[PDB]
């Protein structure tokens, strides 16, 4: 339990290098690593119906290392490419767990998960997969109602990534912008948190730029 | 370390650019006239602060 | 056809390593590979009927692997050294294909090609070879009339490399200054995106300052 | 054709590195490199209808490069591991093509193929997969009736690999040893080719040691 | 349980790189990792009531990943330096577990452990620490009584390593002449395995040359 | 390598040993008292058009 999280934390540290990411891609075949990662993350959040955060514990540290590794892998071009081809079930689990986590519950896990979804959205197929996932727009609205500013920032960063780049750019992406919580984005553009204010400011400038 | 231009102004150094099959083909062309989107690399938590 | 592009794509992936680039150059088939590379790239561009930038399903992925490998080789000191000594016909082909490709056509191929010319320009002889190629300055301005920002960025990066090291610049100066577009480069000095913002800003602090 | 074989030859050269082999194992996902390799090797032998090898050809050196890459991959622990988990169809194709090739036909291809099978046999599952393949013992007999000494040597090296290690040992391996052409191995133990004579001698010592 | 071994196995794979080994020691969490590693290896061994190992699902693969990582870390100059400064207890555990494991029992674990002791011996302080550990010489001659050739090869390689520093070898004098299994090392210098044969041949050359020079 | 025993003999060099998950677990233990089986690494053909060095 303690040994498992220590190994995962070391792996999270070394996964910041492309060379290590290439080496973990391929290893998932005989270990089922990305398949069992989603199961471990799913098992963790389902184990805590109550309690907002059980921090410092080796159980949370283990899943933080897991989401941190998924983010660091997705940060590398072939890593996000591998995830959207092989580990679509892990992406499903991340998207599901973000909607299953109530506001204020496991804030650091939600940020890490949102950072991996932004990274996979850099890949063309990964953007298609995330945006076309069930209840995606209701999820964006749900995550923006979180009181934590860092969570809101990473939802806006994902929304900006989805807004940019043609999703055919005809009426599929035109309807997407209309369905955003524009009232909340404007409230966050006047935020006292400077990182959040600038993210909502930049997303608003992008939304206004693409307005017909 | 011999036939290449080794510039004197260190602040204006020549830096070569490498390409990848997925970066060039499977990725979105995110260097655009708006801004460039770039990946996030996370680093483990340093809980209980540094000693 | 499919097998050829699969092997080229793998080679493109591993060519990001200096250790692999050294091993490639120390091979009997290396001179053959780079000679037929230019022919394959030349053959590909002489097939486009407008259509899409790339028609995909290999062929385009085969030539993207080819330009990607040439770029990754030139990124290594002995790789750019090898190219100017052995494969100067491939450099001729890259320069030709950049002028042959109309604006907006095969944008990803043009960027990869422009990246390899910047990389070979890091080598002293490579800079001499590219800058002394026929119609080089007219090519730089034609490439800057491309609507794609990434193409424009890599043309500015090559121009900056050419204006740095004033031995090569104080030879084609009469051709560069009395032809430089002041309605594209000057208008491109816009804030818009930061990597383009600084690309033209750094160029302005060297091209205008000739005193 | 010419370009395809040049890229494959380049890949065969760099595949002697563990670092390159690890990098090739991920690429097989997007471009089925080992799945199309078997198809290309299968297509090549089928194309030699009423004829034997041509050599010095662009098509000859393409499949040599393919079987050389499969060997170099299998030479690395995770490479043979990957092949027996993911590319079992490629192993089937190699074993099939060895039996489909008539003696004296494609000698250099048969040696390269026999070398990759020896390498995959180093992996425990790879040894079971090869030895339990249909018509494996009749194939060993068929390949030992080849007049080329290098082919015979690599069949004996594979047989030695199969003879060594448990393989249940309770008459599962006891019957494998008795079913071998001991007369041909004996004749090859008095061979005038020193490398072949020593392989048959070594195998005979191993067959006597475990009897 | 399954997830823990999968992460250890990935770490074993990437630990073959110097760049990854430096990064592991650089992160302030390696010290905890190496202290609990020895505890996990000790727990695994003590849990075996003989038998064999039956490639224990994500149990043997977990301790094999652990010994594999310790070996790959010690293979790097700063890794064997870190181990002899920070993880001396892990070295104690490895030496203990080698004597605790019966001949023929967990052969793959013993070669991974003997490989790491050879690697740490490459470091000057690491050689001092291993050679001056309690029943070190009785442990060497006993590990030679193992029927497995690979174990014997790595014991000879470790013996050669201490033998190659006749300053360190001079502290453990008398028992090196009294208890050495000259007959088994001689038999090893006649094996049909060339790597085992020349290891024993080269060790015999150095043993006979030190007693006279 | 500030530390590390740097031996005064060239042929008596200390050489470190690295391990791999597949080499250690998925491979056959082929180092025996008979002989050691080892993989073959092939190198490209130098075609029947060999000029010189
Ligand atoms: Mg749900
Ligand atoms: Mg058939």
């Amino acid at each position: 339990a303690e040994m498992g999280a220590a190994a995962c934390t070391l792996l999270w540290g070394v996964s910041s290098s492309e060379e290590v990411v290439k080496a973990i891609l391929g290893g998932d075949k005989a270990l089922k690593f990305f398949s069992i990662t989603g199961q471990t993350m799913e098992s963790f959040v389902k184990s805590l119906d109550g309690d907002v955060q059980e921090l410092d514990s080796d159980e949370s540290q283990f899943v933080f290392a897991l989401a941190g590794i998924v983010t660091n892998v997705a940060a590398i071009a072939c890593g996000r490419e591998f995830l959207v081809n092989s580990s679509r079930v892990l992406l499903d689990t991340i998207l599901q767990l973000l909607g299953d986590l109530k506001p204020g519950q496991c804030t650091k896990l939600k940020v890490l998960m949102l950072m991996s979804l932004y990274n996979v959205s850099i890949n063309l197929k990964g953007l298609k997969y995330i945006s076309e996932s069930p209840g995606f727009i209701p999820l964006l609205w749900w995550l923006l109602s979180d009181p934590d500013a860092e969570v809101c920032l990473h939802v806006l960063r994902l929304v900006q990534s989805v807004v940019l780049e043609p999703e055919v750019f005809s009426k599929s992406a035109s309807e997407f912008r209309s369905s955003l919580p524009l009232q909340r984005i404007l409230a966050m553009s006047k935020s006292r948190n400077p990182r959040l204010q600038t993210a909502a400011q930049e997303l608003l400038e992008d939304l206004r730029t693409l307005e017909h | 370390n011999e036939f290449d231009r080794i510039i004197e102004n260190q602040e204006k150094s020549l830096k070569a650019s490498k390409s990848t099959p997925d970066g060039t083909i499977k990725d979105r062309r995110l260097f655009m006239h708006h801004v460039s989107l770039e990946p996030i690399t996370t680093v483990p938590f340093r809980t209980t602060k540094e000693r």
